């Protein structure tokens, strides 16, 4: 995460690291829906170019930790499978850049550990909206080193047109863009290995915090001009009931 | 339904130190 600030102990209990096994590695973000569903972008796990075609067993995924041991807190799950998206267009725009991880075993919620909600209809309605701000958290690059601390930031949703004009790549309607635009005065927006990470937003109807977004793509890290862009997750929560309700 | 509701905030009725940027927002 670029220009944000360190998270406060149990701001973000959803939050999930994504491990390479061995070696030990932190490859991407990802968040907890469920005591035995977690959320994160597909090219996290699924993605040639650059290697990356993971298998459960080669990776492990950590919940509840607040720095880069807390013997009691946080929590190590294996994985029982892996689900990417069966269209999630890798070779071209990384559309439809989503996955589900089912752990080995549920885990237990605690004061550090807890479930993000999914969006319902009038939910993404209502909050998906030009200017309205949401949170995107990671344990990403700083810069285009890493913190120790879970970094957060706050960034307004932008609008279709704008998001278009901001770049050549091919943008879909699985995907959307925030961010600060130079000439708004605040800075921010995720970086590499931030991928998988919510992009939550906290609904005034019931005081809850939906995830709206996840983690996929930019140019650069906040680069005047540029502006993060983020799966769209509740045009995709059909394929993922499809696959929890297997 | 238990999702959503930090147990360190929500729960103790606490804000965090940036929530009322988002509520300001809308």
């Amino acid at each position: 995460i670029v220009e944000g600030s360190d998270a406060e102990i149990g701001m973000s209990p959803w939050q999930v690291m994504l491990f390479r096994k061995s070696p030990q590695e932190l490859l991407c973000g990802a968040s907890l829906i469920s005591d035995r569903w977690v959320l994160t972008a597909a090219h996290c796990l699924l993605y040639p170019p650059w290697d990356k075609n993971f298998t459960e067993n080669d990776l492990l995924v950590r919940i509840g930790k607040h720095s880069r041991y807390e013997r009691n807190i946080e929590k190590i799950s294996m994985l029982e499978k892996i689900y990417i998206h069966p269209r999630y267009n890798w070779r071209e725009n990384l559309d439809r850049d989503i996955a589900l991880m089912k752990l080995k075993k549920p885990v237990a919620f605690s004061d550090y550990i807890h479930p993000v909600c999914l969006p319902d209809r009038e939910t993404a309605a209502s909050l998906l909206q030009a200017g309205y701000k949401g949170r995107v958290t990671g344990w990403g690059n700083l810069k285009e080193g890493q913190p120790s601390v879970l970094q957060v930031v706050n960034l307004p949703i932008v609008e279709r047109p704008v998001c278009k004009d901001s770049t050549r790549i091919r943008i879909t309607d699985n995907m959307f863009c925030a961010g600060y635009k130079p000439d708004e005065g605040k800075r921010g927006d995720a970086c590499e290995g931030d991928s998988g990470g919510p992009f939550v937003m906290k609904s005034p109807f019931n005081n809850r915090w939906y995830q709206m977004g996840i983690v996929s793509w930019g140019e650069g890290c906040d680069r005047d001009g540029k502006i993060g862009f983020y799966t769209h997750v509740f045009r995709l929560k059909k394929w993922i009931q499809k696959v929890i309700d297997q | 339904a238990d999702c959503g509701l930090r147990p360190l905030f929500e729960k103790k009725s606490l804000e965090d130190k940036t929530e009322r940027e988002l509520l300001e927002s809308y």
